[PDB]
């Protein structure tokens, strides 16, 4: 039901896990790069993760690969687009998974590192908009403000036509004795 | 002397930028204290009208930068311009204060404001370089502030406030998503110092290399060194009664650092904060328990009209008193009584402290509601405190 | 608590002469600045996008000659407090990386704090900053909790304000704390007067964080002021040569003892007051006569100028003299008096007893800015 | 006191009532109260 | 959070892994020290525009001072008008009076 999008993170023909109508390496490497499954025809059709070695021509491949992609997609070196960062994150999970096929913990501490940069990524993107989100509510604080003390300019009115009455009613008492 | 630089009407100013927190004193201080010389010395030939000479733009001789000193009339400190009389040339014109001062003014300090204004200026010129070439590059990033995410906001502020006014203020956001861009394009610009053929390419304008400054050597730890200062010194001075013995009564002890869960673990098991239950149930007593607002005299005197019979005034008083007495002196007496018979039942020494403490809150209780007593027998009298305009009218 | 992570509220210290800030959880604080506010004085220069409309604490002093400096607090009782939003802010995105729409907050204040003082940070922590939630507790009550015991006068006397806070078991006595205000702001005021004395002027903003620091730095207490005459008099031995970056041999000769002892002799400077052990003693001596016996012996010293060698031995001293052979005195002084209240506030946010206390925001409008009454007893 | 009736006797043992010794406030009160009368008192006095 | 600590010492970490993936491979090290310089550059980015952010915050702090406290002197002038209607009552009390005579 899900057809397997175009991705640099190089992938295997799409295993089964539902068929039809060796060491801790290599647990811990299908754990960490999950694979991605659609249920097409109401049976899960999972794509494992890629397991085979990479050699010099390999990389040549993956090198490639990234320079014509970045192209037709049309990233931008300078600067921030997310089409470039999802292309550099992809050819670092082949990185991380090439690793892990070399040295199990080398590729678990590129995972560590991973996870750390990100998170500080997200907590980067959460402060900026909680500083925006502050700043707004600084500026409505401000313009509420302004309303209660435009108010207060309305009662300063209120009370001057109140003295001039108060004034008015002292002539009609001092009138009155008068009479 | 040259060391001014290439100044220009479009460029920034350094009268905005004159230091008054370094500079000696006031300029108009100085005027006056020169009037009260002038008066007491009888100055007019010496130094010519008010002011002691001070240097100038030039010597009248040259086109560079010289200090001559002068001849001053006055000053208005709303221009910040000094009027001026030299003494050999009748001419009569304004100048600033930058390069004019007085003698008695210390030459050393003086020096030392010029230099640091030059620095200043300086500095401000290169910051008005910068950001007048950040306008000049294109764009093409994305801009994630949007009117969705202002509204976004205002919602989230919510109540009588959000959605009382919302109409004219939008103007700024329209700018600060300019500022965005601004700031888009100062990131370029420190990313194209990495290479140095785009900073050499740049560099060629005598504009030099700022960068505002966030990869700074980090601290080994950010938790503020304990024992660098000097570590804390306790003396004990028991009395004859209290004391342990005789010739050691100044007890001097030092402790370094003290263990965070140690005094954690004391306060939660001695003090009542440190007792969940007990804590809240504290608090409870505390703010409930309002008995101040209670008070022993009488402030509705509308029972009868004015003016008040002392007769009836002290009945009422008398009455209202009593009735005051009943519902705290008994009544809150036993109430608490009971309160704290179910809670002493569900450190020895802190929880004697507690019952002590317990005591002591319905002593502060008593003491507040007396003293609140007495203000607003005070503010009875008061009402009528015979303000001045009014001799008893 | 922490089962998935918690946020704890941070510590803001609020300090009797100085501001801290920084995680509840921590032994020492993150961030430290004076309560100082540099407003930019024209506004002509402020051009582009990129402005400062406020340079806080340290920013404010070393950019004094284009900024106006306002100090918002006085005393523990904030004057301006729109310039304490402008420090709030600029604490948390510049200091921590903290969001206080998120992050929970404790708050520190002057003991016998005003409750509108309270009820207006909660409306401008609701309102204006939109806090998740706030709990406020007594300075020197914080301070008691890094005393090891519930019970203790929290002799403080910080950088610019002075107070005696009788607790007895957590709760402060509110009728016998008293404040006095000669403090480290006063001691390096008179540092400098008798500086002059010495030859050369201290006064400038540069030279005042000269004598700032060495007051700070070199400032030990005489045991017995009369002594320290005849060492005066008879030898040079204190006649100190300390040295600065720019060059000069400052002669610190009978200054070394003085500046403390203003806190027992207020009038030495021109202050009128009495001294700090009389007001400590007559503090106590308005508590309840019954507790008084472990009061005396429970005197915290607490402030951040209170590293001086020598001031308990003084404090001691002139305490003993007014003590008569009836009582029992103890000051107490661990090297925590700059920071007291600020781990004391962490270990009250490290208590699961803080689970009882939050204010809810939707409470806040609920009940008010007289949720702190509510909540805060 | 609350020992009065936890421990149920007459006990004499209450809470120490607001000194006059050491109590400003109540002396200032007491002060400003009697100054109040001592003013009105005359406008009486005279008048009549 | 956000710890700088961390973030450099994994940093060092990484650059010396950087001798560990060329052991592996030449063009892998090349490969690393590339996506390694990118992706400091994007993070350099993100902390400029939380800078960003951060001034856009202290500009807004002190953006309405000017007419905040030019009219609380209009409320001070409103508290004033308050006292003038307490002497209305007063003389209001006084013409009464009058009335009563």
């Amino acid at each position: 039901m899900i057809p397997p999008l175009s991705s640099l993170v190089r992938y295997d023909n799409p295993v089964l896990v539902s068929t039809s109508k060796l060491t801790q390496t290599e647990d811990i490497l299908n754990s960490i790069l999950p694979p991605r499954e659609w249920t097409e025809d109401g049976q899960l059709w999972v794509q494992y993760v890629s397991s085979t070695p990479a050699t010099r021509l390999d990389v040549i491949n993956l090198q490639e690969k990234l320079d014509q992609q970045l192209q037709q997609r049309q990233a931008r070196e300078t600067g921030i687009c997310p089409i470039r960062e999802e292309l550099y994150a992809q050819t670092f999970d082949e990185l991380i998974r090439q690793v892990t096929i070399n040295c199990a913990e080398r590729g678990l501490l590129l995972l560590r590192v991973r996870d750390e940069m990100r998170m500080t990524i997200a907590a980067y993107q959460t402060l900026y908009e909680s500083a925006v989100a502050f700043g707004i509510r600084k500026a409505l604080q401000t313009e509420q403000g302004k309303s209660e003390m435009e108010s207060r300019i309305t009662q300063l009115e209120g009370d001057v036509k109140d003295l001039e009455r108060q004034v008015q009613e002292w002539k009609f008492k001092c009138e009155a004795i008068e009479k | 002397t040259g060391q001014l630089p290439v100044r220009t009407t479009t460029s920034m100013p350094l009268e905005y930028f004159d230091s008054p927190e370094m500079e000696l004193v006031q300029p108009e201080e100085r005027l006056r204290r020169a009037r009260e010389a002038a008066a007491a010395e009888g100055r007019g030939a010496d130094s010519g009208p008010v002011g002691v000479p001070g240097f100038s733009r030039y010597f009248d001789t040259s086109g560079t930068f010289m200090w001559a000193p002068c001849v001053m009339t006055d000053y208005d400190r709303g221009q910040d311009m000094y009027h001026i009389t030299w003494n050999t040339t009748g001419k009569t014109k304004w100048v600033k204060r930058l390069n004019l001062l007085f003698a008695d003014e210390n030459k050393s300090g003086f020096a030392f404001r010029l230099r640091q204004a030059r620095r200043r200026r300086d500095e401000s010129e290169g910051e008005a370089r910068y950001s007048e070439y950040v306008s000049k590059q294109p764009f093409n990033n994305i801009d994630v502030l949007d009117e969705h995410f202002k509204r976004k906001i205002f919602k989230r502020v919510g109540g009588d406030v959000t959605q009382r006014l919302a109409s004219n203020a939008h103007g700024h956001f329209e700018d600060f998503r300019a500022n965005f861009k601004h700031a888009v394009k100062s990131a370029i610009v420190d990313v194209q110092f990495r290479q140095q053929d785009a900073a050499a390419h740049l560099a060629a304008a005598n504009i030099q290399p700022v960068s505002h400054g966030s990869h700074a050597l980090v601290p080994p730890q950010g938790c503020v060194n304990l024992e660098a200062l000097p570590a804390g010194r306790v003396v004990v001075v028991n009395q004859p009664e209290h004391a342990a013995a005789e010739g050691q009564d100044w007890f001097a002890q030092d402790v370094g650092r003290e263990g965070f869960e140690l005094l954690l673990a004391d306060v939660k098991r001695g003090a009542v904060v440190g007792h969940p239950a007990l804590l809240t149930a504290l608090q409870q007593m505390y703010k409930d328990l309002d008995i101040s607002s209670m008070a022993l005299t009488v402030t509705d005197m509308r029972e009868l009209p004015l003016p008040a019979r002392l007769g009836d005034y002290a009945r009422m008083q008398r009455n209202h008193r009593e009735l005051v007495a009943d519902m705290l002196s008994s009544d809150w007496t036993i109430k608490v009584i009971a309160i704290v018979e179910r809670i002493l039942s569900g450190s020895q020494a802190a929880v004697m402290r507690f019952i002590k403490m317990v005591s002591l809150a319905m002593a502060d209780q008593l003491r507040t509601a007396v003293l609140s007593s007495i203000q607003m027998c005070c503010g009875f009298w008061k009402q009528y405190d015979v303000q001045p305009g009014d001799g008893h009218i | 608590m922490a089962d998935e992570g918690e946020v704890s509220a941070l510590v803001c210290d609020n300090g009797s002469g100085m501001v801290k800030a920084g995680f509840a959880g921590d032994d020492a604080p993150r961030a430290v600045f004076p309560s100082i506010v540099g407003r930019p004085r024209h506004t002509g220069v402020m051009v582009g996008m990129g402005q400062k409309d406020s340079y806080v604490g340290d920013e404010a002093q070393s950019k004094r000659g284009i900024l106006t400096l306002r100090y918002p607090i006085e005393h523990g009782i904030v004057t301006n407090w729109d310039d304490m939003e402008k420090i709030w802010h600029h604490t948390f995105f510049n200091e921590l990386r903290v969001a206080p729409e998120e992050h929970p907050v404790l708050l520190t204040e002057a003991p016998l704090n005003p409750k509108a003082n309270r009820e207006k940070m909660t409306q401008i922590m609701f309102e204006t900053f939109n806090v998740p939630a706030m709990y406020v507790a007594i300075q020197a009550v914080l301070s008691l909790y890094a005393s090891g015991r519930t019970t203790g006068i929290v002799l403080d006397s910080g950088d610019g304000v002075t107070h005696t806070v009788p607790i007895y078991e957590g709760y402060a006595l509110p009728h016998a704390i008293l404040r006095l205000d000669l403090a480290g702001r006063d001691l390096t005021d008179y540092l400098m007067k008798i500086l002059m004395e010495r030859g050369y002027s201290f006064t400038t903003t540069a030279e005042r964080e000269i004598v700032r620091d060495i007051k700070e730095k070199l400032c030990y207490v005489a045991l017995d002021f009369e002594q320290e005459m005849a060492t005066a008099l008879s030898s040079s031995a204190l006649e100190k040569t300390y040295e600065l970056p720019d060059g000069q041999m400052i002669t610190i000769g009978n200054e070394r003892f003085r500046c403390p002892e203003v806190l027992f002799n207020p009038n030495m400077i021109g202050m009128e007051a009495v001294g700090i052990h009389d007001t400590t003693f007559n503090s106590i001596m308005k508590c309840d006569v019954d507790i008084r016996k472990d009061l005396y012996n429970n005197i915290v010293l607490s402030g951040g100028t209170t590293m001086f060698p020598g001031i308990a031995d003084r404090m001691s001293k002139e305490i003993t003299a007014l003590a008569p052979s009836a009582m029992k005195i103890k000051v107490v002084a661990p090297p925590e008096r700059k920071y007291s209240v600020w781990i004391g506030g962490s270990i009250l946010a490290s208590l699961s007893t803080f689970q009882q206390m939050w204010i809810a925001k939707s409470e806040y409008d609920e009940s008010g800015p007289s949720i702190v009454h509510r909540k805060c007893f | 006191d609350i020992s009065v009736k936890v421990v149920n006797m007459a006990m004499e043992q209450y809470l120490a009532s607001v000194d006059p010794v050491a109590d400003p406030a109540a002396v200032a009160g007491r002060d400003l109260v009697r100054d109040i009368v001592q003013k009105n008192l005359v406008a009486p006095a005279d008048l009549v």
